[PDB]
Parts: C-alpha cells; sequence; structure tokens
RNA sequence: AAACUGCGAAUGGCUCAUUAAAACAGUUAUAGUUUAUUUGAUGGUCUACAUGGAUAACCGUGGUAAUUCUAUGGCUAAUACCUGCGCACAGUGUUUAUUAGAUACAGAACCAAGGUGAUUCAUAGUAACCGAACGGAUCGCGCUGCGACGGAUCAUUCAAGUUUCUGACCUAUCAGCUUUCGACGGUACUGUAAUGGACUACCGUGGCAGUGACGGGUAACGGGGAAUUAGGGUUCGAUUCCGGAGAGGGAGCCUGAGAAACGGCUAC
RNA sequence: AAUUCUAGCAUCCUUCUGGACUUUUACUUUGAGAAAAUUAGAGUGUUUCAAGCAGGCUUGUCGCCUUGAAUACUCAGCAUGGAAUAAUAAGA
RNA sequence: GAAGUUUUGUGAACCUUAACACUUAGAGGAAGGAGAAGUCGUAACAAGGUUUCCGUAGGUGAACCUGCGGAAGGAUCAUU
C-alpha cells in the first residue's frame, strides 16, 4: 500500500538507499478523505491497536466556539471561503483543518438577544448583570452580522475525528483574512 | 510579522490574549535569551517560543553555512583512534541543525551548542541552545577545533 | 623516512593497502582473476574424463617420456594434462574413463622435469596406490 | 519478529538463576509485577533452590493443590515472576520465605518468622494524580496505593500491611538511612547513604558506605531504602550484605570444607 | 461423540539469496507512540422478576468424474449476533474553545499549591458538541462468602515501532553526485499508532564531497566469537546465543493485540 | 624513620549551610552501567582425562555443612580526583 | 447488504529503445616464451679489434649504424 517509510527515496548525499526488506504493515498510510459539504456520512476505519478512527465524508454542521463571550453553538455550514495551502480545496468546498468557512450566525444572534438584550440589526436584572460582567462587539463583526454570516477557522482534523469543529474569527485574525479575500477581488 | 499565506500565530497564547506572549524555560542549565521575550516573532520549532522539548544529547561545534532559512549546519570535528598504528585520525560529521531568529547575526564560523529534539524535518534532529561570536580567517572548513 | 607523529593514521594506513599489492602472493589471493583462472574452481580435487592418452618429454638435463593424460573437467569441460604417478599405470587409464585430479602440490606453477600442474589421484575410483601395490 | 516470543532459551536465561548448561535446551520463561531479568520464576524456587520438586511436572502437582501463596494470595501459574521483597507462604510446614538478594548476586528464599511475614516493603517509582483529583503512589511491584500522606515522595519505601490493603509505616530517602542495592555490579550490598549527585539531565548516582567502611556507588534505580540510619525494618540474609573480599571468600570457603 | 463459541496458529524450527552508514554492535531518546495477556487500581447518575430472531451439528434429501466442494427443505441454543428503562438539567470518555496548574521580599492603603533538568504534562474548572465507547440481560460451588468469564480508562509487565552518537573489506583503468516527477530547507494541510518530504499545495536555492561523495566488486548477512605458542598482528565467523532478512520469483490483502503471514488467501 | 595522601603559615576566592567560580577539551585515575555461552580463573579424585557444576560429612527421621556454583574480561558514550605534557581561548 | 459499476492510488507481468556488466566466434595481422639440434652474420664481454652507455632523430637482411648534447658504470683521480 502507501509506504510511509524512509527506505525508499534518496539519502542526503544524493545516493540510492539499499532496500532488502518488503513493505511493513507498521509503515502504513491510507488514501486521503477530501471531505466536503453535504448531508452527513462517516466511516469507522479500524486502525492499529484495535482503536477506531472515524473518516469524515461530507459534513453539514459543526460546533463552533466564540472565544471572547465564552460560548459555543452547533451550527450549519454554508461554504468554504479561503484556504492557505491550496486554492483547489476552496474551489470544490473541501473541509480541512485551518480552512476558513462561512457560518449561519442565527444561533449566536438568538443567544446575544437572550443573554444581553442589546440585540443586533423578572430577568432584565440578570441581563444587566451579564452586560456589566461581560457587549461592545468589534466594528467589523457588527458589519459581518448584518449579512447573516460569520467567518471561522476549522480547528479539528475532520479525517481523524470525523467532526468539523472550529472557532470564530476575531480581532487580528479577522482583519488579516479580510485582506487576502479582498486582494483576489 | 505576517509573511506567509496562513496567519502565523504563536500557540501557547490563546485568542483571549489578543499584548501577551508565551515563552518557555528550556532548562538543563540553559538561560532563556532576552530577544525571545521582547520580540514579536512566531517560530513553531523554537525551543524557547514553541512546542519542542530539548532532551537527550547536547552538541557543540563550528557553523559552516547559514544559507537556508531558519537553519544552519554545524561541523563537528573529532579524533578517531586506529589501534594497530596506535595513532589518531581527524574525521568530521556535518550535523544540520535548526536555529531561531532570537539569535541575531549568526555569522559563519561561530561556535554553537545544540540540544537534541524530535525530528523536525528529514535532515535536522537537533535544535540550537546558545551561540558565541568568534572570528575565523580564510576557510571555515579548514578550522579544526575539538571542543 | 616514515611520519611518526600521533595524528598520522591515514598516511600509515593508506600506504599498506596500496603497497600490499606489490607482493606476488597477495595478488594471487586477493584479485578477482583467481576465479576465472585455474581449471579448478578454487577447489582441492576435480573429476573429469580422459579425452586422450598423452606423452611428454622432460626438459634437459633429464630426458624421458613422462606419460600424462589430457582431461576435461566435468563442471567446466576445460582441458588439462594430468601426470600419472609411478611406474606404468598408463594401461590402467582407458580412454573415456573418469579420473580424479589433484594438485601437484606446488600451487600450480610447475613441478620438476614441462608445464604440468596436476596429478591423477584415482582411476575409476580405484586409486593409483592400490593397483601399483596390487593390494 | 511479528509478535512476542513465547520461548526463552537456557544460556540466554539470566545467570543468577543458576540453571545448568546440559539437562535441557530451554529454560522456564516468566509477565507479572516484576521484570524478566529482575525476577525469578516460581518453578526454579521449588526445584532448584528449595528442592521440593525434582521435575517440571512435579511443580504443577504442587501449585495446583493451591498450597503456594504470594502476598496472601494464591497464584496457580507455575511461571509466575516472584521478585525482590515478595513474601511466599506455604500452609503445610507453616514456613514463609521472603526473597532477598544474596551478597554474591543471587536470589535466595530467606526464611522468616510468622508475624514478620505479614508485612513487606515497596519502593515507590513515582507519585501521580488519578481521576476525581485523587493522589496515588505507584511501586516497583506495580501496585498502586491511593490516598497516601502528602509526606511521601519518590524513591522511598513503604511498609504494606497485606492482611489489609493499606499502608502503615513510611520511610524517607535521605543521608543516614539504610539502603540495599537491587541491581548492577554492587547488588546485594547494604550500606548507609553518604551522598547523592544530581547531574541535571539524566542518571542520578549515589555513593554509600558499608558497615566495614567500604565506599561504593550505584544509580538510584538500583538503590532500595530498607530502614533508618542503622537498624532496619526487615531481617537480612547471611553476612547482612557486607560482601567480603575475593581472598577472604577463598579463605572462609576452604576452611569450611575440611570440616 | 459431534458441532457452534472462545483462545492459539505472528512462537518455535530451517536457511544465508539479498544487503556496505544499510543491517548489526555498544550508547541515548520516546515531552513523538500502539500494546492481547499478567499484576494493582478505579467506577450507582443512561418490560431491571429479565428483550429480540437465525444458525449449525442433527433429521429429511440431492448435484458433480474428482477435494478439507457443498445447494434446497425442516427444527433448537449462547459468554455467537443485535437491541436495551436506570437520580442514592445533571456521570466517565471523544472533539474544539479556554481558565488555573503559584514560588529569590516584606508588606500597607483603596475600591467593585500535584510533578519533571524542562512543557500546552497529570488533574480540576467553564461552554457546547456525538453515539461511532464504557456504566455486567453471563457461569459454577455454597439476610451471606468465595472465583470463573467479559469489557472501559489508568498504571504495570512481556514487548514492538521509530530514534541520538561512534564504528566496516577491496577499488580513483570510478571525481564530481542530488533536482521541473522531493534533491536541502520554510509555512499550512493531509496521512500515520505517533514524529518527519512520509505525502500534497505554494515559497526559497539549497544539501554531500580530496578526512574518498557518487559508482563498481565481494567465492559479504552483522555481532557475541574461532584458529594462530613473545609483544604488536594476520586470516576466518553459512553453523549452539542475540539481532536481521526470506519461504520458487515479484506484488497485493483479509483477520487480529500483533502478519504485508506463506505448513492463510488473490493475481501475473 | 623510608613510601603514600593531607592541612596550615609566608599575605590564598567567595553567594550560602554539600556547589558556584578557576578558559575549554584531550590525557591519566577511580567509579557507574554493560546478557549468558566461549576465553582466562577460584573450589571439587567425572576411577585419570577431555569434561561437568557438582558434591562432602553421617544409624539419623523438621539431617547438617545458617552448602557451593566466586571473580575478571565486555573504541565511542555518561561521571570524577589531578600540580605535568599538548592542543585551545584571550591579548575590570 | 450481494452481483455489477465510477474515479483514484498500490502495482505484478510483458514489450520497444538505449546504456552498463559478463561470457564468446572470427578470415587476416602481429607479439611473447618454449623446443633440440637448422640457415645467415658478429653486436656485447680484453682498448672485444670503430671504448661502452644514455636521451632524441634518420637509415639498413639481421644483430645494428651514423648525426647532435650528455655520463663514467673508462682505457686518464696526474705536468706552464
Amino acid at each position: 500500500g502507501i509506504s510511509r517509510d524512509r527506505r525508499h527515496k534518496h539519502r542526503r548525499t544524493g545516493g540510492r538507499m539499499p532496500v532488502h526488506q518488503k513493505k511493513r504493515k507498521f509503515e502504513l498510510g491510507r488514501p486521503p478523505a477530501m471531505t466536503k459539504l453535504g448531508p452527513k456520512r462517516v466511516r469507522p476505519v479500524r486502525c492499529r491497536g484495535g482503536n477506531m478512527k472515524y473518516r469524515a465524508l461530507r459534513l453539514d454542521t459543526g460546533n463552533y466556539s466564540w472565544s471572547s463571550q465564552k460560548i459555543a453553538k452547533k451550527t450549519r455550514l454554508l461554504g468554504v471561503v479561503y484556504n492557505a495551502s491550496n486554492n483547489e480545496l476552496v474551489r470544490t468546498n473541501t473541509l480541512v483543518k485551518n480552512s476558513i468557512v462561512a457560518i449561519d450566525a442565527t444561533p449566536f444572534k438568538a443567544w446575544f438577544r437572550s443573554f444581553y438584550g442589546l440585540d443586533l440589526g423578572h430577568t432584565l436584572c440578570l441581563q444587566n448583570k451579564h452586560r456589566q460582567q461581560g457587549p461592545k462587539l468589534d466594528p467589523l463583526l457588527e458589519e459581518q452580522f448584518n449579512t447573516g454570516r460569520l467567518l471561522a477557522c476549522i480547528s479539528s482534523r475532520p479525517g481523524q475525528s470525523g467532526r468539523a469543529d472550529g472557532y470564530i474569527l476575531e480581532g487580528e485574525e479577522l482583519m488579516f483574512y479580510k485582506r487576502k479575500m479582498d486582494k483576489k477581488k | 510579522v505576517q509573511t506567509e499565506r496562513a496567519f502565523q500565530k504563536q500557540d501557547g497564547v490563546s485568542s483571549l490574549g489578543r499584548t501577551q506572549r508565551y515563552w518557555k524555560d528550556v532548562g538543563l542549565g540553559f538561560q532563556t535569551p532576552r530577544l525571545a521575550k521582547e520580540s514579536k516573532y512566531v517560530d513553531k520549532k523554537c525551543p524557547f517560543t514553541g512546542n519542542v522539548s530539548i532532551r537527550g544529547r547536547v552538541i557543540k561545534g563550528m557553523v559552516i553555512s547559514t544559507k537556508m532559512k531558519r537553519a544552519v549546519v554545524i561541523r563537528r570535528n573529532y579524533l578517531h583512534f586506529v589501534p594497530k598504528y596506535s595513532r589518531f585520525e581527524k574525521r568530521h560529521k556535518n550535523v544540520t541543525c535548526h536555529l531561531s531568529p532570537c539569535f541575531e547575526q549568526v555569522k559563519e564560523g561561530d561556535i554553537v551548542t545544540a540540544g537534541q529534539c524530535r525530528p523536525l524535518s528529514k535532515t535536522i534532529r537537533f535544535n540550537v541552545l546558545k551561540v558565541e561570536k568568534n572570528q575565523v580567517f580564510g576557510n571555515v572548513r579548514k578550522q579544526f577545533r575539538l571542543f | 623516512g616514515k611520519p611518526n607523529g600521533i595524528r598520522t593514521a591515514r598516511k600509515l594506513r593508506s600506504r599498506r593497502r596500496v603497497q600490499k599489492w606489490a607482493d606476488k602472493t597477495y595478488k594471487k589471493a586477493h584479485l578477482g582473476t583467481r576465479w576465472k583462472a585455474n581449471p579448478f574452481g578454487g577447489s582441492s580435487h576435480a573429476k573429469g574424463i580422459v579425452v586422450e592418452k598423452l606423452g611428454i618429454e622432460a626438459k634437459q638435463p633429464n630426458s624421458a617420456i613422462r606419460k600424462c593424460v589430457r582431461v576435461q573437467l566435468i563442471k567446466n569441460g576445460k582441458k588439462i594434462t594430468a601426470f600419472v604417478p609411478r611406474d606404468g599405470s598408463l594401461n590402467y587409464i582407458d580412454e573415456n574413463d573418469e579420473v580424479l585430479v589433484a594438485g601437484f602440490g606446488r600451487s600450480g606453477h610447475a613441478v620438476g622435469d614441462p608445464g604440468v600442474r596436476f596429478k591423477v589421484v584415482k582411476v575409476a575410483g580405484a586409486s593409483l596406490l592400490a593397483l601399483f601395490k596390487e593390494k | 519478529a511479528r509478535g512476542p516470543r513465547k520461548h526463552l532459551k537456557r544460556i540466554a536465561a539470566p545467570h543468577h538463576w543458576m540453571l545448568d548448561k546440559l539437562t535441557g535446551h530451554y529454560a522456564p520463561r516468566p509477565p507479572g509485577p516484576h521484570k524478566l531479568r529482575e525476577s525469578a520464576p516460581l518453578v526454579v524456587l521449588l526445584r532448584n533452590r528449595l528442592r521440593y520438586a525434582l521435575t517440571y511436572r512435579e511443580v504443577m502437582m504442587i501449585v495446583m493443590q493451591r498450597l503456594i501463596k504470594v502476598d496472601n494470595k494464591v497464584r496457580t501459574d507455575q511461571c509466575y515472576p516472584a521478585g525482590f521483597m515478595d513474601v511466599i507462604s506455604i500452609e503445610k510446614t507453616k514456613e514463609n520465605f521472603r526473597m532477598l538478594f544474596d551478597t554474591k548476586g543471587r536470589f535466595v528464599p530467606h526464611p522468616i518468622r510468622e508475624e514478620e511475614a505479614s508485612y513487606k516493603l515497596c519502593r515507590v517509582k513515582k507519585v501521580v494524580v488519578g481521576p476525581k483529583g485523587v493522589p496515588a503512589l505507584i511501586t516497583h511491584d506495580g501496585r498502586t496505593m491511593r490516598y497516601p500522606h502528602p509526606s511521601i515522595k519518590a524513591h522511598d519505601c513503604i511498609r504494606l500491611d497485606l492482611n489489609t490493603g493499606k499502608i502503615v509505616d513510611t520511610l524517607k530517602f535521605e543521608a543516614g538511612n539504610m539502603a540495599m542495592v537491587t541491581g548492577g555490579h554492587n547488588v546485594g550490598r547494604v550500606g548507609v547513604i553518604v551522598h547523592r549527585e544530581r547531574h541535571l539531565g539524566g542518571f542520578d548516582i549515589i555513593h554509600l558506605r558499608d558497615a566495614k567502611n567500604n565506599e561504593f556507588a550505584t544509580r538510584i534505580s538500583n538503590v532500595f531504602v530498607i530502614g533508618k540510619g542503622e537498624k532496619a525494618w526487615i531481617s537480612l540474609p547471611k553476612e547482612k550484605g557486607i560482601r567480603l573480599s575475593i581472598m577472604e571468600n577463598r579463605q572462609v570457603l576452604l576452611k569450611k570444607q575440611q570440616m
């Protein structure tokens, strides 16, 4: 199969490396699941140890943590927007780690109304306390909410876990990727 | 500074900390340099800044080139005994080796100590710990020092 | 003279491996030509068939006809002349009869009275000594 | 290759068992509390030390009676690794054997009293926090005692009760505490601890002093604290881990054999 | 008896064709990981006097020239296979975000404490995520004891995989090798049991060599060792032990803790 | 008294209560750790011997010798005492 | 969850071309040594009957010969 070993390929000197052994199962690799958007499917691959490792193939949804507010919501995905490594993966909408993705933002907007009551577009006391405790929201995130979208980095490896998780972009990361979206335009 | 296609960010610092900088203390009787703490560079593979343990061995030697990016190559010299003739023999091995951009102006023919770590690429196993400025005249690869 | 100094291992070690080849006996061991040369395969003994019965004359001063045999080794079919030890025994050989060949004891080269490096130890497996003795 | 080796060979066995060269091609192979080369299997106690069994067959006939115990627990497997500072208890005969290291560097079953054969010592490998934030020792034996004192650190011994699970008496690892060696060149030697060097990186070593004022060193993995500065929690074997010299061991031996 | 289930069959044995910084040897590292079993730990939190329907052997019955080929029909089991309530919103685990994880000195005034040489380690806490995993529908001797089996996490042990440094026979009638199709490095994926040009995108132009690179020869598996009567050496080591590789030649793969297995299978 | 090793006093550090500094190694010394078999070798009348790791005492019976099967050997690497020799560094 | 099927990777096997390695035939040419005695000279060893020899060049049945510059290993350690 796919040999991960160093017995093939050159030495540092530029010399062929002698090989007197057949391929070994512990020097294994497997074909890469370029997982994407769509309705959910996932395949348990039996690995070394007996231990199972769940290969993503299509993922609709994911758990995405807002960092500053300290909450996380289950959310549907819309599209893959940017990738650092390969522009072909954005072309096909392929979910990988470090991949920048669009997100519904109606879970966060419903929470932000309920928690604070400043909104976007007996308790009251609890809301005020929460506001004092924690709601200004960046100027760019204010514009971003108006579309009904957010931007977020995929943090999990979908191929290993069988799960798209991530975190929402904010501050310097958000200002950075807004350059290289606008530059291609 | 953001040179590259992906956002270069230091792990250790959370997104809550966006002023704060992470710096490790590597131990083994090696002091953390000041330019690691003060400066704003990233490096994944730095001992003092990122996830890499130093562990096992420590190797001194002479730097012979600094051409490739964030990495050097360090000529070790040693005598090899030849028991028939009862007499020594000068050999060498070029260890290729990581270095971090806390160390400014690492000239050719400098002395450098370097601890072992996990394999970062194919050729490099070792990472730098500390450097010393000295001049060497003519060729560097001629210069035999034993340490 | 030599270099005496402590760090002169290369010059001492290199000079031996180069000038070992100046020996005649070292080259006969360590070259690759030992395996192609000889009709034997770096071996003690070898069987073969007697293609012809032959007679050769010793170089002066000694004069006579020495009675040797031309043989083809079974493995390589390489012709060689093998001397037959002791009085007569020529009658014993029989053309086309298998005969054991052994070194003359001089590591090839030559023996005494021309250009023969082998001796026929056995005929039909009987051996020369048994018959000459008649035991 | 391809998996774990089920046979071990004679000769490729440990020397300190003292299995002979002839009379077998293979040797018994001990996994249990202890390592392969820092233990001795229960067969070669019974046949090649205590001389109860003759054969490998007869050890099965002994052990499947359920007469042998270790640590107040019946072990049915004949090739069980019974190592340093384990108690053995046979109910018939009513005699108990604590395995210590002999001065030469061999295992020997030291016979002991009935009240003494309750307890045993375990030097702790490290201390570590388990789930629900509870602390927990782990031993050289591969037990894991939990809820200790905060007092108890790495590289020191604890008297276990065995009749119950719990600890009783701690000991500390310091200068002026009695200490046996369990491995290496100086095995079977007991002396007070003078000093330890740190070497911040790998392999701490300890110099320590025999009761006849002989000084000698070992790594900390080998060193095993018995008791306080002079005195000891346990009973010791013949010679008490002095290790007298080569010419002395000659002189005492041939003086014996003339009777 | 037979048959299903469990466990073993990856050990042992045999051979030396490959193979020249490869293997192996001594020496590190695993904070870069998997581990049946053994030994010791831990854990109420999700019709509970008990859930479901098929399968042998067996009986009836055939096919084919022929085998460790087997079809159709009829029954019946489980520690086989698959489901599955539960306090004494709510456990443990997975996946991401993230706070604590202190330590060279004493304090004063004002307001709204595990563990390493060393970490992002152990562990606790917060906010959610999934079902794809645990929280026993099992068995024997005798309000109540003992141990057989199952299975999760954490050590432990038998290991294994990589990995640091140093080390080899002849040859220069072998002096320049390596690279766009990974050569040396960088960033970010992917893949793996995990680390890595191991692999893929872009980016830089490096890396090795006169101390012998690259290539060729070996009637070369390596070492522990063997022969050889000063000392220094020279030659041998297929072969009792420890590694390594192979089962006519190559390649592929299932099952399992573990095999790229050959007294297992598929193809040329 | 020879032969070892070591404290003082001729102007000789200190931060503390063993380690930090003395440029750095090589070198030498002692020590760690390194499988046995083989090899040298302690003990022992396998009838001798090559071998082997056994045995030896004794009308005593929970037999005894708190029985023996020692020990050495195994460039590079880790550690350490030291005043020469030789590299190497430098030149408040 | 079967047969069949889409695109990938792993990839045996066979073939074309080329290079490298190793055996091997060949009319004719032209070496070396061996015979065991032949034919033609006489080159060297004595000032060997033109002293011997070196480097280089040309010529001749063959040894060899001659030109130019060297050497004594010469047949002279030596005479305004």
